[PDB]
């Protein structure tokens, strides 16, 4: 029996599925760890290892990437979860080794594989406490290349009055997805500041693991993973919408809830986010 | 990085 996380239905996916719009054609780079190809609740398109001593990214060392591959594209069948956007074409770019980090260097080249290979959607469900030019500039060419550039915000909770916002999320170009629960409550290690653009379900995410394995996970990468879905789902009806019109979708139709340096525009509502972006127009 |  297939379960449908309770994440997938609090961001109103399932009424998008019935009319028709499940991410078909939608090309989603799960810019992480790698996503186990042999999964039977997976089916993966293609994609990159930029992981120096790794060279399959179908090999998920991490148990991560491979979580995020299945909140964002988990097959629709009678087994295991549901993808937001289960018909959408999967990739793993592989850009953080089995010690648990990767190089920004690593990631660009993912951003740069995934403006190459034609990505709709770009998932960061990574990032690091300091800036980089570099990175800036890769996902800044990913935007001005009509790329969806989505970043977990990160997991470092409040400090002070300081944005606790990671990279790349805290660039503009890229939307900064932080993690609500069931009650539409901010997760404490959620990452604040003025960069957060949204919410989405990031408490007790119940995804695909390597070896035909589920399990549930915590973090802004889950948060992330369903906003990259619920972009996937959004250009499989408006497959001729910019990057900056898919983004206004998403963040000006979201239910609101409490400040915005905590929780951004609120919690992604895909279902109201397709019906109009809401961009000037 | 490392994952988020
Ligand atoms: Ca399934």
């Amino acid at each position: 029996a297939q379960s449908v996380p309770y994440g997938v239905s609090q961001i109103k996916a399932p009424a998008l599925h019935s009319q028709g719009y499940t991410g078909s054609n939608v090309k989603v780079a799960v810019i992480d760890s790698g996503i186990d190809s042999s999964h039977p609740d997976l089916k993966v398109a293609g994609g990159a290892s930029m992981v120096p001593s790794e060279t399959n990214p179908f090999q998920d060392n991490l148990l991560h990437g491979t979580h995020v591959a299945g909140t964002v594209a988990a097959l629709n069948n009678s087994i295991g979860v549901l993808g937001v956007a289960p018909s959408a074409s999967l990739y793993a770019v592989k850009v953080l080794g089995a010690d648990g980090s990767g190089q920004y260097s690593w990631i660009i080249n993912g951003i740069e594989w995934a403006i190459a290979n034609n990505m709709d959607v770009i998932n960061m469900s990574l990032g690091g406490p300091s800036g980089s030019a570099a990175l800036k500039a890769a996902v800044d060419k990913a935007v001005a290349s009509g790329v969806v550039v989505v970043a977990a915000a990160g997991n470092e909770g409040t400090s002070g009055s300081s944005s606790t916002v990671g990279y790349p999320g805290k660039y503009p170009s890229v939307i900064a997805v932080g993690a609500v629960d069931s009650s539409n409550q901010r997760a404490s290690f959620s990452s604040v500041g003025p960069e957060l653009d949204v919410m989405a379900p990031g408490v007790s995410i119940q995804s695909t693991l390597p070896g035909n394995k589920y399990g549930a996970l915590f973090g802004t990468s889950m948060a992330s993973a369903h906003v990259a879905g619920a972009a996937a789902l959004i250009l499989s009806k408006h497959p001729n919408w910019t990057n900056t019109q898919v983004r206004s979708s998403l963040e000006n139709t979201t239910t609101k809830l409490g400040d915005s340096f905590y929780y951004g525009k609120g919690l992604i509502n895909v279902q109201a986010a397709a019906q109009h972006h809401h961009h000037h127009h | 990085a490392a994952p988020f």
